[PDB]
C-alpha cells in the first residue's frame, strides 16, 4: 500500500 | 507492572540505551514504566515515549499490511488466523498508549506543548485502529481520532507559532488522516496547503536550528502535496 | 507448548507468512512448534528453521554489542543491568535452537544433507553462546561449538562434493570460528583458501543455477579471506 | 565491532 508521509520514524 | 521495581530515571536510562541498541520493544516497555510512575514527563521523555511506540506499532501496521494483501489475494484458515493473530496484537498496543494517554498523561498536561504532543498521539493510535477497523466500530473510532486531533489544532492555533515542529507534525499528520481515513482529500490538501503556506510566511522569525526543524516537516508536507496535486 | 494444537501443516504455511511479514519472533515459534511434532524436517522446512533463530538471534547478537561497547567505554548499574537483560535472552534463544537439536533433529537425522545441516547449527548456535561468555564456561563452550562444526566437516567431507551450499556455507562459518572464537587466524585462512580452491576446481560439474548457489558462498570466503590477509 | 561474512541472513 503507499504509505504518505506521518510524523516520526517511519518504522512502516 | 513488571517496572513498579525500577527507579524511573533508571528506566529513562535503559529506554535510551534500547533506543540505540534498536530494541523498540523493551524501549517501549521502559517508557510505559515511566509514565506509570505517575510524575508528568519533560519534552525528551515525551519523544522517548513516542518514537518507542511509534517504531512497536510501525512494524506491526507494516506486518498487517503484508498479511491483509495476501489474504484478499486468497480471496484454508491460516492467512486470516495470522492476519488476525498481528492485529490484535497491533489493536493492544494501541489500547496500551491510549491507556496511558487517559490515566492520566492527558488530563495532567496544562502546558499547551505537552497537551498538543499528547491529544495528537492520542489521534494517531485512534487513527491506527480506524487502518483495522472494518465497519460500524470503524465509524466511532474514526471519529475519536478526529476529536483529538480537531482539540489538538485548536490549542496549537492559539497557543503556538505556525512554524512550532508539534503544530507542523500535527497538521501533517491530521491531514493524512483526512486523506485516507476520513475519505477527505480535498481537506487534506487545503490543511497540508494552509499549514506549509503560514509556516514559510514565519521563517524569518528562526534561528538556524529552528529553521531546520521547521523545514523539515515543511518538505513532508510539500512531499504529500506533491502526490496529492 | 502454546503451538501444540495446530496442525503441522498449518505452522509451516505461518512460517511462511511471518517471514514474508518480517515477523521473525513469530516464525521462530511456528518453526519450533513444527519440530516440536516429532517428525523429520524436509530441506525447505530445515531453511525455514535456520532462516527464523538466525534472524531472532542476530537482532540480539546486534544489540548486545552495542550494549557491550557503551559498558566497556563507561568502565550506575544500568548499562550492565540492561546488557544482561539482553545477553540472558540470547542465552534462552541459544538454548531453545540447541535443545530442538539434541531432542531429537540431530538423532533422527542419517542422510548427510539433513545431519550437516543441523551439527553446522549446533556449532553456529554455540558459536553466538561463546560471544558472550566469559572464563572457563567459555572454554568449553568453544569445545561444544569445535565439535559440532568438526563431525560435520568429516561428513561434508566425505559425502558431499566440494560445491555443496551446505558443505560451503559451514566451512566459511567454521572459518570464522577459528578466526574470532578459537583465536586460530591460520587456521580460519587455511579453511577459508582450502575450501574456495576445491570448489573453484569443481565448478564444471554444475548447471548454471547451482553454479551460481555455489559462487555466492564463494564470493563469503572470498570477503574474509580479503580481510585476514 | 567488525563482524566477518557467515552463511545465511546478516540479521546483525
Ligand atoms: C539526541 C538527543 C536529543 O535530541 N534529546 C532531546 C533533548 C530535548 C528534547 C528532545 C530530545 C529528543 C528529541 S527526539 C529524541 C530521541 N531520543 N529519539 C530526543
Ligand atoms: C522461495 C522459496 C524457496 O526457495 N523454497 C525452498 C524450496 C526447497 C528448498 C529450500 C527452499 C528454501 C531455501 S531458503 C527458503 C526461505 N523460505 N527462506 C526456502
Amino acid at each position: 500500500k503507499l504509505m504518505f508521509k506521518t510524523e516520526g520514524p517511519d518504522s512502516d | 507492572g513488571a517496572m513498579g521495581s525500577m527507579e524511573r530515571a533508571s528506566l529513562i536510562q535503559k529506554a535510551k540505551l534500547a533506543e540505540q541498541a534498536e530494541r523498540y520493544e523493551d524501549m517501549a516497555a521502559f517508557m510505559k514504566g515511566a509514565v506509570e510512575k505517575g510524575e508528568e514527563l519533560s519534552c525528551e521523555e515525551r519523544n522517548l515515549l513516542s518514537v518507542a511506540y511509534k517504531n512497536v506499532v510501525g512494524g506491526q501496521r507494516a506486518a498487517w499490511r503484508v498479511l491483509s494483501s495476501i489474504e484478499q489475494k486468497s480471496n484454508g484458515p491460516e492467512v486470516r488466523e495470522y492476519r488476525e493473530k498481528v492485529e490484535t496484537e497491533l489493536q493492544g498496543v494501541c489500547d496500551t498508549v491510549l491507556g496511558l494517554l487517559d490515566s492520566h498523561l492527558i488530563k495532567e498536561a496544562g502546558d499547551a506543548e505537552s497537551r498538543v504532543f499528547y491529544l495528537k498521539m492520542k489521534g494517531d493510535y485512534y487513527r491506527y485502529l480506524a487502518e483495522v477497523a472494518t465497519g460500524d466500530d470503524k465509524k466511532r473510532i474514526i471519529d475519536s481520532a478526529r476529536s483529538a486531533y480537531q482539540e489538538a489544532m485548536d490549542i496549537s492555533k492559539k497557543e503556538m507559532p505556525p512554524t512550532n515542529p508539534i503544530r507542523l507534525g500535527l497538521a501533517l499528520n491530521f491531514s493524512v488522516f483526512h486523506y485516507e481515513i476520513a475519505n477527505s482529500p480535498e481537506e487534506a490538501i487545503s490543511l497540508a496547503k494552509t499549514t506549509f503556506d503560514e509556516a514559510m510566511a514565519d521563517l524569518h522569525t528562526l534561528s538556524e536550528d529552528s529553521y531546520k526543524d521547521s523545514t523539515l516537516i515543511m518538505q513532508l508536507l510539500r512531499d504529500n502535496l506533491t502526490l496529492w496535486t
